[PDB]
Order: C-alpha cells, then structure tokens, then sequence
C-alpha cells in the first residue's frame, strides 16, 4: 500500500529540476523583454526637442 | 512579484520545520530505541509496558 | 514664522532625546554588567553551601566581585548624569529626559519630560545613606511584605506580615473597597497583599491613611492606617548586605539568609534593568514620532 | 453541572472577585452576598447563584 | 469685476484648503502613531494573560505606553487647532475646513 | 493570515515600474508643451516694430 | 512643482529610516541569536529567561 | 530548564535570513526611488532655458 | 467612459477575488488540520478495539 | 545613514569577541581536560584538587 | 612572555577591516564633493554671455 501511494503521489524530481531551470531562464528572458519594452517608449522625446 | 511577502518562502519554512521535527523524533528513536516514545506516543501501550 | 520656530524647537528636542538615549544605553550596559556579577556572586554563594568547601577562597572571590560591582557602579557614566549611585538623603531623587515640545491651545508653550525614579530599587550604591538596592539588608521571611509608608513627611520601609485573600474569604470576612473585617482584626489592601491595620490615632505620627470606611452594616466608620508593627511569625533578616558579604564561619542559617537576600537584590536589579529597557524603547518611539511630526 | 443524573454542559457569565469585594460583599467559605444577588465559587470563578 | 472678486475669494479658499489639509495630515499621522501604540499594548496584554508571567513588567510597559499615548495626543497640534484632546463638557464640538 | 494580508495589500511592482516610466515620459512631454505654449505668445511683437 | 520642498523625498527618507532600523535589528538577531533582545524587546520574557 | 530557555529565547535562523534578504532588497528599492525623486526636481530648468 | 467604469468595477472584483481566495485558503488549511486529527482519532480507536 | 559609525558592526564585533573568548576557553578545555584547569576557574575546587 | 607581547602589540584585525571600509567610503564621498566644488564655479559664465 505504501509503495502504491508513493507511485501515485511522488514526483520524479529530475524533470522538476529541469522545469525549475527552464522557468528560471524564462523569467530572466521575460524580465529583460519587459525592461526593453519599458525603455523603448522614451524614443519620442527626440522629435519635440 | 510582491516584494514584502514570499508565499513560496513560507511554504519552504513550513516544510523545513516539519522535516526538522520528524528528524528530531527519528533521531531520538535511532539513539535510544523505544519505538514508543517516553509518553508522547500512544499512551495505552506505554502504560501497559 | 511660528511653525518654523516650533520646528527649531522640535529639532532641539530631538537632539536632547538623542543625548538621553545615549545616557540610557550607558546606564543599561552598566545594569547588565551588574546583573552578570550578581548572578556570579549568587552561584558562588550557592556553591559555598557545602560544608566541606573552604570558605576563605570564596571569601576573596566575593571580595573581588564586590570591588568589580563598585567599579561598575561608579564608572558607568556618560556626562556626569550616570543615573546610578544617586544621593538618597531625600529619598526621592528623580531624573528626566526632554521628551517633546508641546504648544498648548491657549497660546502657551511648554516642554514635556520623561521621568525616571531612583527611590530605593534602581540606585545602585546610594552615595551617602547606604540604603540603596545594594549595600543594604533585605528582610527574609516566608509570609511578610516590605512596604514603604511616609511618616511625618519622611518615607521609610517597614516589614510587616501579609495575609492571603483566600484565607480571608474562607474565614468569613466582610470586605468593603480595600478594607476587610474578619472579626476582632481588621485588614487594609495597601497593595496586592492584605495586611492587618490599626484603627486610628494609635501611632499618633501622622501616618498615611490606608483607607476610609463607612457604616456598611457592621463596619465602623473610621480612617484606617496600616499597622507599622505586627511583626511576622519568624522575623529573619539577612546577616550582611550585598556589599558587605563575609562568609567566614557564618553557619547554615546565615548562609541561607544571605542567599535569599542576594536573590531578592538580583530580582530587584532585574526589574530595574527591565524598566531601563522600557525607557529606552519609549525614547526610541518618541524620537521616531518627533521625526514624523517635524516632517509633517 | 448536572441538573439530573445525567451530566450536561452549561455556559454562565463569570464575575471577578475584585468586582464583588469592591462593592462591600460579605463572604463565607465559597459564598458572596454583595447585595440582593448571591454569588458562589464553583472552581475558581464567582458566578451568580 | 464680480468674477474677479469671486476669483480672489477662490484663491483665499485655496489657501484655507491647503491649511486644512496640513492640519488633517498632522492629525492623521498622530492618529496612526496612537493606533500602533495601542496595538502594541493589546499584544503585550494578550501575552500577559498567562499566569506564568510576572505582571509587574507588563504593568510598567503599559504605563510607559500610556505616557507615550498622552504625549502623542497632546503634541499632535499643528496650529492650535489639533482636532484631538478636545473639550467634551459641552457634548459635541465640530471642526470645519473652508471648502 | 500573513499570506492573505500580503495578497490583499502588496503590489506587483512591475506595473508600478511601468507606470513610473510612463509618467516620466508624460511629464517630459508636458514640460515641452508648456515651454512651447509659453514661447508662442511672443510672435505678436513682429507687427508693432 | 515646488522647488523648496519635496514631500516625496521626505516619504522616501522615512521609509529608508524604517528599513535601516529594521535591518539593524535583524542583523543583531542573525549575529547573536536572541529572538528576545537584551531588554529592548518584551521585558517579561527576558526577565523569566 | 535549559531547553525551556532555548525555546523562549532562540530564533529560527531561516526566517531571519529571509527577512535580511527582503530588507536588503527593500533598501535598494528605496534608495533608487529616492534618487529618482531627487532627479525629478531639476527638470523645471527647461522652462527658463 | 463606460469602459473605464467597467475597468474600475473589474479592479474592485479583483480585490474581492483576492479576499475570497485568502478566506478559502484559511478554510482549507483548517479542514486539512481537522482531517489529520480525525485520522489520528480513528487510528487510536482501531488500535483500542 | 552615517558613514562614520556602524552600530550593527559594533554589535557584531562585541558578539565576535564573546564567541572568540568562549571558543578559546573550550579549546583549552578540550586540549587539556581539567574542567577546573586553573585558579581562573572555581578557586575553591582548584585548591581542594 | 610571547603571549604578553602579542597582547600588547597585535591588533584585532576585524575593526581594522571595518575602518578600511569606512575610510574607502569616506574617500569616495570626499572625492565626489571635491569634484562638485570644482564644477560649481563655472556657473558665473552665464551672466557675461
């Protein structure tokens, strides 16, 4: 019964580690893209000066 | 991303506390035998013993 | 212009509060050192309870610790206001810290101060009277309380027996306010402990009135005064003070009395340290609030 | 408090001993007679009787 | 001319509004300080409800906090009109800000 | 309770950063437009000279 | 814009002072243990200790 | 008795570490915000060329 | 204007949703604790049979 | 913030001094045994020994 | 004798490290202020042009 519970409940930690690394990379990309999207709106100031 | 609270941190803290309590219990078990604790385990069997 | 003047006054108050916080920190560090030394003395005395242990070596140990306590008491000063070793000739020395500048609604200006008392439990080696928290004898008895009462305008400390409320209510006593009447004896609630009291005009010394009563069925109407007498069942006093410890052949009973007196002094000193910490916290909160008020 | 041979649970307001003794209350054992009302002590708190 | 007079009146009302806003801000800051102190008092007392804790220390802490409350109440005054520590003998006092 | 307070009170700082950048750009535009509006009133001097 | 006062600057200063005080406290906590400070925390528990 | 003192006095280090990291980040954000507030002031010079 | 009013309404709904989520999380934690306690009770009783 | 003083650093310095003294005492204790190793310890027990 | 010489001569390097960091920060502040003092004298040129 304990073995069945473990099989039904436990998680194969290797793919969770892979997902953790992938989500860290995705978050880094998202932060970089968000910073770029925040910065790019300042280009309009050149025309008016 | 909320800078004042980290729910994942609280979940990790709760997990760490649970693991620490279980580790202390099993350490007492492995250091002094006694499957049934002093009296903090099932009282009836301890009383019979 | 008026608000700018008030802001300058608030800045001055903030500087004074910083100075007071520094003084409190120094005094509290001295208090912690005294706590540690007193705990060491108590441990040494407890170890001295053994008859087989020689008492001379422990005697110079306590002598060195007493000299250390004196050094702690006199050295812990910031700007001449050490908040310790005060003069208890009047017995009511009070020191204050400038807390806040308050302008009253009716065109008035005043400066508020935070008071700290050094009466008999936070003085640390009174200079002249030798009646401070240290260098004084502590009464050691099972069922008594040390109460301070002012007589003829001057205060004093008297040891009188204390009676529990449960015994009073079990014996069939009639109560009224802070006064009780179990029968031929009367009691007043001067503090958290009940004590037997004299009716009136017995001492004839102008003692403070403990409580006043009325008819209340079977209660005499009189102004009651706590009984200065009524010694406890076993009136035992500490053989020597903390600053005059000498354990050369005292005996078992003297050792127990000395240990009890040392513990009482340690408890009073711990209470004083807690009070000092509370004062420091209040100073910090007041400084933060004054900063917020100045910003506003 | 068991009204009959069977036990039961009851909720009753509790009165501090200081409140009773302040208003001139006669006492005898576990009885209080402050005024017309009568109070008794059950285990540690005084309740109306 | 009438509209110019009304404009001058509105400028005066603006100055009064600024003064009232400053008064309310000071009162609100003092109010928050009092709320925080009372929350600390309640926390200390609910800690002290245990019988194993000596109550003299809690009593002296509460005395210090009450003194702090008194100081905050009497000090939170901007220009005399402090909106706190009023006279309730009459029954009700109403403070007004020019709107 | 702390997690609930955090979710009810905390702010997702990313959109606050976006708003901060947007308001900086808007203020720059407003200052430029205000300077133009202040300057344009001097054109009338040409007629009278 | 008022050139002589910056209320946002005072708010930032107040926040910085609060964070600095909390940081000093937590550095003391992490460097010397003592959940209950010397005596500046809850005095009753310190006295008991 | 020593265990009781430890329970009454000791602090879990993990929670203090989380607080230290949070306060460091909050200090960094507060300093950046204060710098932005200071830099806000001098923009008025564009009106006066 | 109508769409802006709707956006404000949805923001209020978001705040209410956060509050409700906190309430549900607290209730679920309490339910889990109760389930664990009742499981312990059942284990004790089946031991005591 | 003052660059001339560091209260947290001073408290850390005092703590480090205390740990160093205690560690040196325990190092002598573990090197040579002799819980009462010198007259700096309990003098009466040293004299008796 | 060697222990006494070390006690009389050696330095508790931790506070020297603290002083080194403090003097680095103080020098950075002094250099920044000195540069500002050098730069501020050029403001007079605006009047004469």
């Amino acid at each position: 019964i304990e073995s069945g519970v473990g099989r039904l409940v436990d998680a194969d930690m290797n793919e969770e580690s892979t997902r953790l690394k992938a989500l860290q990379t995705q978050q880094q990309l998202a932060i970089q893209a968000l910073s770029i999207a925040n910065s790019d709106s300042q280009n309009v100031l050149s025309l008016f000066r | 991303t909320s800078i004042l609270t980290n729910n994942s941190a609280m979940a990790a803290l709760s997990g760490v506390r649970s693991i620490s309590s279980s580790m202390e219990d099993t350490q007492s078990r492995i250091s002094s035998g006694l499957r049934v604790g002093s009296a903090s385990d099932n009282a009836a069997y301890w009383s019979i013993a | 212009t008026t608000m700018r003047s008030d802001n300058q006054a608030l800045s001055a108050v903030q500087d004074a509060l910083g100075l007071g916080a520094a003084k409190v920190d120094t005094a509290y560090s001295g208090m912690e050192s005294a706590i540690e030394v007193v705990k060491e003395i108590k441990a040494k005395l407890v170890a001295a309870t053994e008859d087989g242990v020689d008492k001379a070596k422990i005697q110079e140990e306590i002598t060195q610790l007493k000299d250390q306590l004196t050094s702690i008491a006199d050295a812990a000063s910031f700007s001449g206001e050490n908040w310790l070793q005060a003069d208890l000739s009047g017995g009511a020395v009070t020191k204050s810290v400038v807390g806040s500048f308050v302008r009253d609604g009716s065109g008035s200006v005043a400066v508020k101060k935070v008071d700290y008392s050094l009466n008999a439990n936070s003085v640390l080696f009174d200079t002249v009277g030798d009646t401070g928290i240290l260098d004084k004898v502590y009464n050691v008895s099972q069922a008594s309380v040390t109460l301070t009462v002012n007589t003829n305008g001057v205060e004093s400390q008297h040891t009188v027996a204390a009676y529990s409320l449960e015994s009073l209510t079990e014996a069939g006593a009639e109560f009224q306010g802070n006064y009780a009447l179990q029968g031929g004896n009367s009691y007043v609630k001067v503090e958290n402990v009940w004590v037997r009291a004299e009716t009136a005009a017995t001492g004839a010394t102008g003692q403070e009135i403990a409580a006043t009563t009325t008819a209340a069925g079977t209660i005499t109407a009189d102004s009651w005064v706590v009984d200065v007498g009524n010694a406890p069942a076993a009136n035992v006093s500490a053989g020597q003070s903390v600053a005059n410890i000498n354990i050369v052949g005292m005996g078992a009973a003297a050792l127990d009395a000395l240990i009890s007196g040392v513990d009482a002094a340690l408890t009073d000193m711990t209470s004083a340290a807690a009070s000092l910490g509370s004062i420091s916290s209040r100073i910090d909160l007041q400084s933060e609030f004054v900063n917020k008020l100045s910003d506003s």
